[PDB]
């Protein structure tokens, strides 16, 4: 099963369809963050949620799509570099695991596979966790500065629509610009 | 003489008190707690990973 | 570090300094010592802005583009001076002086790094 | 008379004194300032962005 072993993990990462764990983490985290500004306006600005719920949700759903559209692209760019930077230690961990195998006639493809398997995991993970942190940082920080300084002279309603649409849209554009 | 009369008002229940203004000036601190999963948890978790593999050569 | 990331980093550092200077402009101008502190901040803004401008020039026109005294260096200095005026007139002397002192060493650093290589 | 003449008010011995302790009205922890909220947001963001540039290189 040498051919399948090397393929399985590699295929799922490179595929344009998000891995089940990646999709839930990205979509859910984007949803939670998109809603967080609702609590700012609801509490500080004192904007009723129930009466405007129709608008509130629409903008939240729109934000989630763009933020997740930022997660995949931002993570992809980081993973390219991360994998190499983490390979140094991860290679030691894999080689030690292969020394335990002690396979007399181990294939060279298997030699690449094992190291590749762990190297993929770490790059896939460290990129996901860090990328989510950074993207969440930019989105939450942007709304704070824009809403409370840039939009200081506008109705809360126009402020919410402009701030949420702008932050998410710009952040998505920065995702592709990094690539 | 007679003093000014505020007139009629509304007494609520404890749960409602929480849902209009509990973190009135705690709002930003609560925002940090809400954003802890979005920022604190990923950042701290990743730092544990980087420390593990980022060994000086 | 990568040129594309470097350009963003320099822009972020310059932008943050400018926003802080305006926010505390009233406090900074209150006392002579605080105005001098503004001079340090303005020079730092000039240094970061110059780094960003060169990085942008390299990306658009290709790597290795050389910054000239005019207009790349002059424009960055002018922007820093304009921010200095907003807080107080007095800094324009101190804010300018710190920028010049940084510039001479920065050129010395650039010559060693690039000309030697 | 002492106040209107700007004399030491303490010279007049009070009939009795009472200490009232105030243990702080609850406003939350003192991070709820709109400017500061941006200060923490931007401070965190700058470190995060630099960390990104540290990874991308």
């Amino acid at each position: 099963s040498k051919q399948q072993s090397e393929e399985d993990l590699l295929l799922q990462d490179f595929s344009r369809n998000l891995s089940a764990k990646s999709s839930a983490l990205f979509f859910g985290n984007a949803f939670i963050v998109s809603a967080i500004p609702i609590w700012l306006y609801w509490r500080i600005w004192h904007m009723d949620l129930i009466q405007s719920a129709v608008l509130y949700s629409v903008m939240t759903l729109v934000s989630t799509y763009l933020v997740a559209f930022a997660y995949k692209n931002v993570k992809f760019v980081l993973k390219h570099k991360v994998a190499q930077k983490r390979e140094d230690a991860v290679s030691k961990e894999v080689t030690r695991k292969l020394s335990e195998a002690d396979n007399r006639k181990m294939s060279r493809k298997e030699k690449d596979e094992r190291i590749l398997w762990k190297k993929n995991e770490v790059a896939d993970y460290e990129a996901t966790t860090f990328s989510i942190f950074y993207n969440n940082t930019l989105f939450l920080v942007v709304v704070i500065v824009a809403s409370f300084f840039i939009l200081k002279n506008f109705n809360p309603t126009v402020n919410y629509i402009l701030s949420i649409s702008a932050s998410s849209g710009l952040i998505a554009l920065l995702s592709t610009g990094s690539k | 003489g007679s003093t000014s009369a505020p007139g009629q008002g509304g007494i609520l229940a404890q749960r409602e008190f929480d849902r209009r203004f509990s973190p009135h000036f705690l709002d930003w601190a609560a925002f940090g707690v809400m954003t802890l999963p979005s920022i604190g948890i990923p950042l701290l978790l990743w730092y544990s990973s980087k420390r593990k593999y980022d060994t000086p050569k | 570090v990568g040129t594309g990331t470097s350009l963003a980093l320099s822009s972020l550092l310059s932008l943050l300094l400018f926003a802080g200077m305006q926010m505390y402009s009233r406090q900074l101008a209150s006392t002579e010592w605080l105005t001098i502190q503004g001079g340090l901040l303005g020079s730092g803004l000039f240094v970061f802005s110059l780094t960003a401008f060169n990085n942008l020039e390299n990306l658009v026109f290709g790597k290795g583009f050389q910054a000239k005294i005019f207009p790349e260096i002059l424009l960055c200095l002018l922007l820093a001076l304009f921010a200095s005026g907003l807080i107080h007139r007095v800094c324009v002397t101190t804010c300018f002086i710190f920028s010049m002192v940084g510039l001479y060493y920065i050129n010395k650093i650039s010559s060693t790094l690039y000309q030697a290589a | 008379k002492a106040q209107r003449n700007n004399e030491d008010i303490s010279i007049i011995p009070p009939l009795f004194t009472v200490s009232v302790d105030h243990r702080g009205t609850w406003n939350g922890p003192w991070v709820s300032t709109e400017v500061l909220a941006a200060a923490i947001g931007l401070v965190i963001y700058y470190l995060a962005f630099s960390a990104k540039s540290h990874i991308q290189a």
